[PDB]
């Protein structure tokens, strides 16, 4: 590798994406990691690890279909509108994106927002649980897993991804390019002009590859390992359709504590 | 839900 004009431009693109990333996403990985590792003295979050601590934490949890799981999905998808608008605003900063066909812009985003939301949810997760209520609470992984079916199986595949994705130790500089690569995926069904999309992603992939070489000297094949994580992201999104059919076939008890219903609406 | 998201995205792109 050499520091030539082309590498200089790729560093300028990584900086441009990072600055736009910071403007668009107020909840960065660094802020989440500071809370999870206790480095922030300003927002020590409450820990919800069982039904007893859940009812003691009624203070912090701040509060239309009939099925509980459907109402959870409707609510978290409504709560996720601000994230979708932030991802869409970030996409406008990707050089060449707004020049693409408008129908392709909508198609690229409507498939991409789900995978990006899961990527940023991993920043809120460690092996023990996930942050909720804007970092004011901490919901443990095993407590979620212990809830009655089908709710007990909702989040566990996401924790398994998050543990493997966080082991790559990406920072917000890395994530800014990775998010842009996800958006410019030429394989989305219904795309009209795949060629101009891949031309942009080719540029983003070069900028990502150089960023990872500069930022992670002790990671062999980090570029490849990170691209393989997109397979795990896609499978999680795909399995949400299957999760709907599990609900329509469960005639057992589907009632959930109202505080738990509110916590799930802050997830995805 | 899907066209709802497409309309959210269309409005945000304006
Ligand atoms: C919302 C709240 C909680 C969960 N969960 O615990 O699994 C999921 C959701 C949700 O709406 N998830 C979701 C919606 C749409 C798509 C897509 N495409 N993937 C996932």
């Amino acid at each position: 590798g050499q520091l030539n004009p082309e590498s200089a431009d790729l560093r300028a693109l990584a900086k441009h994406l990072y600055d736009s990333y910071i403007k668009s996403f107020p909840l960065t990985k660094a802020k989440a990691r500071a809370i999870l590792t206790g480095k922030t003295t300003d927002k020590s979050p409450f820990v919800i690890y069982d039904m007893n601590s859940l009812m003691m934490g009624e203070d912090k949890i701040k509060f239309q279909s009939k099925e509980v799981a459907i109402r959870i999905f409707q609510g978290c998808q409504f709560r996720s509108v601000e994230a979708v608008q932030e991802i869409t605003e970030y996409a406008k900063s990707i050089p060449g994106f707004v020049n693409l066909d408008l129908n392709d812009q909508v198609t690229l985003l409507k498939y991409g927002v789900h995978e990006i939301i899961y990527t940023m949810l991993a920043s809120l997760m460690n092996k023990d649980g996930v942050l909720i209520s804007e970092g004011q609470g901490f919901m443990t992984r095993e407590f979620l897993k212990s809830l009655r079916k089908p709710f007990g199986d909702f989040m566990e595949p996401k924790f398994e991804f998050a543990v493997k994705f966080n082991a790559l130790e990406l920072d917000d500089s890395d994530l800014a390019i990775f998010i842009a690569v996800i958006i410019l995926s030429g394989d989305r069904p219904g795309l009209l002009n795949v060629k101009p999309i891949e031309d942009i992603q080719d540029n983003l992939l070069q900028a990502l590859e150089l960023q990872l070489k500069l930022n992670h000297p002790e990671s062999s094949q980090l570029f490849a390992k990170l691209l393989q994580k997109m397979t795990d992201l896609r499978q999680i999104v795909t399995e949400h359709v299957q999760l709907l059919q599990v609900i329509k076939k469960t005639e057992t008890d589907m009632s959930l504590h109202p505080l738990l219903q509110e916590i799930y609406k802050d997830l995805y | 839900s899907n066209l709802g998201l497409e309309d959210i995205i269309r409005k945000a792109l304006m």
